[PDB]
């Protein structure tokens, strides 16, 4: 029943020092070797220190770790801060027989431009309609701020069943896109005179429309 | 959730040689009459009827 | 208290009653009213002369 205590959200400015804590719950904090993994998100962890003062070759010099018996609590010092120390330090004791890994901390630290939110929409396809099914797919792409809202319309009526959309996301422009889904049966599709799809962006609205044909 | 905006107050209190003037009020039982009883109209330690 | 006179005070007789008690504690040794004047059509309306 020995867990490791760690800090979920730690931030500080870049040139500054910082200390990350990991206290131990049951055992002390001193018995056992006490590691510390810089792990990149989306890469393999790697080990930045190890036997609670040791450094592995290829590390600066910044990453200090202290132990202190008293409190139960294993202390990692880091010292002047910069870009890539973006990573998530997890606090390991093995103990015996059992890797301990600890919460996790994190890094943040901090241009996109405003831009126009330009939409697009394709009526669905013979294919699928031979395939019973229909779907409009609503798409906002080449805009800033990433905060827009889709309201699919039929005619007239909006329509809220079935419509799936996505969060904006980021790209290589420093804009956002998004993408809007309506799923529809084949004699809904062809019920109703036209679909529209109304992108609201910053006040602005731009709407596109489609018709059966 | 330790760099958030945090919204803190103290509400700190007085002890000077003056009467209380914001102070909490209390509770209300019944009332009796024509029958000897102890009173404390904030004034005295009155007995009677 | 109502009366028809603009000089010399009636002999008459009026005790005072209490509105309101202020418990506030502090030193006062000076004090001055308060008056109010009109701005009608007849003067400038400058606070000069
Ligand atoms: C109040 O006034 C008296 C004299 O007018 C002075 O001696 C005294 O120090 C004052 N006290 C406070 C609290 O201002």
């Amino acid at each position: 029943n020995f867990m490791l205590t760690q800090p979920h959200s730690v931030s500080e400015s870049p040139g500054k020092t910082v200390t990350i804590s990991c206290t131990g719950s049951s055992g002390s904090i001193a018995s056992n070797y006490v590691q510390w993994y810089q792990q990149r998100p989306g890469s393999a962890p790697t080990t930045v220190i190890y036997e609670d003062n040791q450094r592995p070759s290829g590390v600066p010099d910044r990453f200090s770790g202290s132990i202190d018996s008293s409190s139960n609590s294993a202390s990692l010092t880091i010292s002047g801060l910069k870009t890539e120390d973006e990573a998530d330090y997890y606090c390991q004791s093995y103990d015996s027989s059992n890797v301990v890994f600890g919460g996790g901390t994190k890094l943040t630290v901090l241009g996109q431009p405003k831009a126009a939110p330009s939409v697009t929409l394709f009526p669905p396809s013979s294919e699928e309609l031979q395939a019973n099914k229909a779907t409009l797919v609503c798409l906002i792409s080449d805009f800033y701020p990433g905060a827009v809202t889709v309201a699919w319309k039929a005619d007239s009526s909006p329509v809220k069943a079935g419509v799936e959309t996505t969060t904006p996301s980021k790209q290589s422009n420093n804009k956002y896109a998004a993408s809007s889904y309506l799923s529809l049966t084949p004699e809904q599709w062809k019920s109703h005179r036209s679909y529209s799809c109304q992108v609201t962006h910053e006040g602005s609205t731009v709407e596109k429309t489609v018709a059966p044909t | 959730v330790g760099y958030q905006p945090y919204r803190v107050v103290v509400l700190s209190f007085e002890l000077l040689h003056a009467p209380a003037t914001v102070c909490g009020p209390k509770k209300s039982t019944n009332l009796v009459k024509n029958k000897c009883v102890n009173f404390n109209f904030n004034g005295l330690t009155g007995t009677g009827v | 208290t109502p009366i028809n006179l603009v000089r010399d005070l009636p002999q008459g007789f009026s005790a005072l009653e209490p509105l309101v008690d202020l418990p506030i504690g502090i030193n006062i040794t000076r004090f001055q009213t308060l008056l109010a004047l009109h701005r009608s059509y007849l003067t400038p309306g400058d606070s000069s002369s």
